[PDB]
């Protein structure tokens, strides 16, 4: 249900700008946790977390020329399945 | 004054009561953002009403005023059994807080 | 096991009580503290008798032990009214709120 | 009297760092809000709330050479009672 539409609103060798659809007033979770990584897994990922009341978040600091997989997770699973897309800087 | 900061202060009580359950988790925006704040009004106007008021006397007519718009919400929006018994509670509870009120 | 916690999350429900009438209006550290972090105590220990108790009971003798106490501690503490009315109507209002929290 | 003995522990051209006396831990309150200005006048006076766990407090911002009132409140004045200071940057 939420989030939706993940785009890549914006790019940059280093950096990507995303957005997603919050939704409806009663949909509006309190806070997203964006959580982009290389497409394959040389180590970890990378994770940080953005205030419900934002739909845009920027993320710094890729690799140029790497594929990326970005993922928009809700708060609790209840709310929907966690949306990702991938994208190569 | 204070006995009509605490009528609010019950109002707001019950307000947040009723939006922490619409909240999921306190995960949707809206609600959790509703509870806060009605928490905050709740516990503020509570405090600036027991300056002048009784704490005993403060807390129970707030508690009593929190569980009557728990129920009369509960009868009118959620779909609640009215039941003689608590007809009778409710008649309980706004003799005690006008009797309360009424030996300042 | 969860009725002894519960009848200590209502003994933090008329400390937080006292507490906050020390505060003046939140103003006093201290009294303001133990006030939120008697309130954070008294609903995390009825989260912990609620999930196994009977919200209804549980609801009731909680909220009667907070109000009972905070009416006793009014009394003695900031030695507040013990008049035969405002006795009477405390009894109607406590038997009216318990009464309302023991049938939902 | 909530607070006493208010004195400029530090200061700069630019910057004064305050203390005063919370008092006993029934004295404490919740906050103190602190006033600086010009002492001449111009102006109105600077202000900022500070948490009443805390006993001192920096004033940034301010012209070299002049000189500053700088007075320091409690929530109320019941014990209240401001407690104010002169002090050339
Ligand atoms: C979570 C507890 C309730 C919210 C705290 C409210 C703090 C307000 C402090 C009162 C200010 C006193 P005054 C006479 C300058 O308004
Ligand atoms: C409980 C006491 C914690 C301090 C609260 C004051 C917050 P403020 C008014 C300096 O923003």
């Amino acid at each position: 249900s939420v989030p939706t539409k993940l785009e890549v609103v914006a790019a940059t060798p280093t950096s990507l700008l995303i957005s997603w659809d919050a939704g409806h007033w009663w949909e509006w979770v309190t806070y997203y946790r964006i959580t982009y990584g290389e497409t394959g897994g040389n180590s970890p990922v990378q994770e940080f977390t953005v205030p419900g009341y934002s739909s845009t978040a920027t993320i710094s600091g890729l690799k140029p020329g790497v594929d990326y997989t970005i993922t928009v997770y809700a708060p609790t699973s209840d709310y929907g399945s966690p949306i990702s897309i991938n994208y190569r800087t | 004054m204070a006995w009509l900061i605490l009528i609010i202060a019950g109002i707001f009580e019950v307000v947040w009561a009723i939006a922490l359950k619409y909240s999921n988790g306190f995960t949707r925006l809206i609600p959790s953002m509703i509870t806060l704040i009605g928490m905050l009004i709740s516990f503020y106007l509570l405090s600036q009403a027991t300056k002048t008021l009784p704490i005993g006397t403060a807390y129970a007519i707030w508690t009593g005023i929190g569980a009557l718009g728990a129920v009369i919400c509960g009868i009118i929006f959620f779909k609640e059994p009215l039941t003689a018994l608590r007809i009778v509670f409710m008649i309980l509870l706004l003799t005690g807080i006008i009797g309360l009120k009424a030996t300042s």
